[PDB]
RNA sequence: CACGGGUGACGGGGAAUCAGGGUUCGAUUCCGGAGAGGGAGCCUGAGAAACGGCUACCACAUCCAAGGAAGGCAGCAGGCGCGCAAAUUACCCACUCCCGACCCGGGGAGGUAGUGACGAAAAAUAACAAUACAGGACUCUUUCGAGGCCCUGUAAUUGGAAUGAGUCCACUUUAAAUCCUUUAACGAGGAUCCAUUGGAGGGCAAGUCUGGUGCCAGCAGCCGCGGUAAUUCCAGCUCCAA
């Protein structure tokens, strides 16, 4: 602190209050716009409806094709290009099936080779995709 | 509204670093030599020592002849000697800081069973407690983490209902003797 | 395109999992781990080989 | 080989009984029933077992000792004056109602529908 | 810093987390406030603007013979919707007290159970001995090798010793139960009565092992790997962390 007066507590508190708004983490957590733009709305997981499967081209040097799914929510109606987590799992997903979509772990930032996707699929048709890969569960058909 | 506790409390604290080579060497020494089961109870004795160390440190900050220091200092040293960890001629609050985690582990009943020599192995010592073959002051203890007091140390022996002691034979002895007599007729 | 999903996993050759003795568990797992790390070693010069290191 | 000793023994003139904690030692065998307790306390205190109400048995870990608590009444009519009804049914001398609590609630509001003498006609 | 606006604001005692200071939370058992779908008004009563009390309007909903009548589970259960998200339309006044004209009646308050990997505490999934061995402190031997006074470990090698989980009775427990404990009998040598979850280039412990794949599939929180010798993809062996 610069001012060191014996009764400058309201000056020091106002400076710390104002300079907190210049912090990226404080302004994100204390503004309605950050929560408005979030499709989850503070939710850890959400259910959505598959309307199409979208292939996403990769970034600089590492080049491949990433398998994604355009997920449309039920609680908000917004559309999310969610990423299919593991290898060979797009054969598991079908059209017009409800999916449990969460984040991937970077908390609102595009992850690695995939451009513009922050979301991954956990459960499909109330059946876990991890057990589908392991063969522990079979899709009801 | 219900009348109950609602008091959940952890007895251990995980280390801040999970994957360092130095800590993995030290706790693995403590498990095999004293017959422990996992790293959780390794941290569980460290968490108890942290309470005693922190309670002693705030007493050193207090001035001498402080009646809070006089009463809490003597009450803390009463418990330390009576479990056989601190010497009675070493009864002073400033040697609590010099107490290590190596000293607590003998007063565990699993290690005291080996220290009294009635078990073949330190891991066999845990089996004898599990199978209720021993007793302390005419009371069977089924748990290896029993804290043996200084005055209760000499009363550890086999239980009355124990085939290893003066009791009825076990299931295997009844199984082997019955078919040995059944084969002969 | 989206046609090559499960391309490699489908064409990987299948090895059925072979049978082995079940590992000793409980505190016996840590008892087994303690002896072969500390008391079973001998003083040897050179680099100490890892538990899985094969060349 | 089962010896019973006296703990927390005191007489009651306010309540017309005795009361004490019953300490039972039966090593190497099962927990003896509350019925078995009654005549053992009856013989050593030289009284009848029908005024002996002993309950609350919990076995210690390892066996050989159970802790129980019981009351000794001065007479049988005292034993029925100040006593819960379930303990009288524990010895079979009292038979309580067997009508479920929910059913007792079923005809209560049905008697509220009819004002007058015909409340008793609603029930059964 | 008045006024005003927002509050994803019932407030506090307190909770997590910290060397020291702080940050975040507090719908939630105790206290105090507000309400019974949204307002408004009132009768009785000492005490209500009461809604497990009425009177109207609004919104929803019910039976109807079409004339009319009747409702408020943010009380315990339970059903639908909403969701990522949350249990039984169970038993009992036996404990706590409360109410009544009352020792006696009543209490979905409350207590007891059922579901229940919220979570916390304790704690199984084995132990010993013998044979071959790989060897460790000693004496001889300049090495080789020996006995094991003392041992350490390995091997579906062998051998009996002890219990639980479960089957299971007696008693206890309780209002009646149930669980736990005691008690008999069974109940384990691959004690098949078989522990899973992640990872193995770095952070970060742990294969430059084997095969397939060939910038494809994919892996990867980040750096980065893959384009025919992949220590990073998919499988197997092995190993590492709880």
């Amino acid at each position: 602190g610069k001012c060191r007066g014996l009764r400058t507590a309201r000056k020091l508190r106002s400076h710390r209050r104002d300079q907190k708004w210049h912090d990226k983490q404080y302004k994100k957590a204390h503004l309605g716009t950050a929560l408005k733009a979030n499709p989850f709305g503070g939710a850890s997981h959400a259910k959505g409806i598959v309307l199409e499967k979208v292939g996403v081209e990769a970034k600089q040097p590492n080049s491949a094709i990433r398998k994604c799914v355009r997920v449309q929510l039920i609680k908000n109606g917004k559309k999310i290009t969610a990423f299919v987590p593991n290898d060979g799992c797009l054969n598991f997903i079908e059209e017009n099936d409800e999916v449990l979509v969460a984040g991937f772990g970077r908390k609102g930032h595009a992850v690695g080779d995939i451009p513009g996707v922050r979301f991954k699929v956990v459960k499909v048709a109330n059946v876990s995709l991890l057990a589908l890969y392991k063969g522990k569960k079979e899709r009801p058909r | 509204p219900v009348a109950r506790s609602w008091v959940c409390r952890k007895t251990y604290v995980t280390p801040r670093r999970p994957f360092e080579k130095s800590r993995l060497d030290q706790e693995l020494k403590l498990i095999g030599e004293y017959g422990l089961r996992n790293k959780r109870e390794v941290w569980r004795v460290k968490f108890t020592l942290a309470k005693i160390r922190k309670a002693a440190r705030e007493l050193l900050t207090l001035d001498e002849k402080d009646p809070r220091r006089l009463f809490e200092g003597n009450a803390l040293l009463r418990r330390l000697v009576r479990i056989g960890v601190l010497d009675e001629g070493k009864m002073k609050l400033d040697y609590i800081l010099g107490l290590k985690i190596e000293d607590f582990l003998e007063r565990r009943l699993q290690t005291q069973v080996f220290k009294l020599g009635l078990a073949k192995s330190i891991h066999h010592a845990r089996v004898l407690i599990r199978q209720r073959h021993i007793r302390v002051r005419k009371q069977v203890v089924n748990i290896p983490s029993f804290i043996v007091r200084l005055d209760s140390q000499k009363h550890i022996d086999f239980s009355l209902r124990s085939p290893y002691g003066g009791g009825r034979p076990g299931r295997v002895k009844r199984k082997n003797a019955k078919k040995g007599q059944g084969g002969a007729g | 395109s989206l046609a090559r999903v499960g391309k490699v996993r489908g064409q990987t050759l299948k090895v059925a999992k072979q049978e082995k003795k079940k590992k000793r568990t409980g505190r016996a797992k840590r008892r087994m781990q303690y002896n072969r790390r500390f008391v079973n070693v001998v003083p040897t010069f050179g680099k100490k080989k890892g538990p899985n290191a094969n060349s | 080989t089962v010896t019973i000793r006296t703990r927390k023994f005191m007489t009651n003139r306010l309540l017309q009984r005795k009361q004490m904690v019953i300490d039972v030692l039966h090593p190497g065998k099962a927990t003896v029933p509350k019925t078995e307790i009654r005549e053992k306390l009856a013989k050593m205190y030289k009284t009848t077992p029908d005024v002996i109400f002993v309950f609350g048995f919990r076995t210690h870990f390892g066996g050989g000792k159970t802790t129980g608590f019981g009351m000794i009444y001065d007479s049988l009519d005292y034993a029925k004056k100040n006593e819960p009804k379930h303990r009288l049914a524990r010895h079979g001398l009292y038979e309580k109602k067997k009508t479920s609590r929910k059913q007792r609630k079923e005809r209560k509001n049905r008697m509220k529908k009819v004002r007058g003498t015909a409340k008793a006609n609603v029930g059964a």
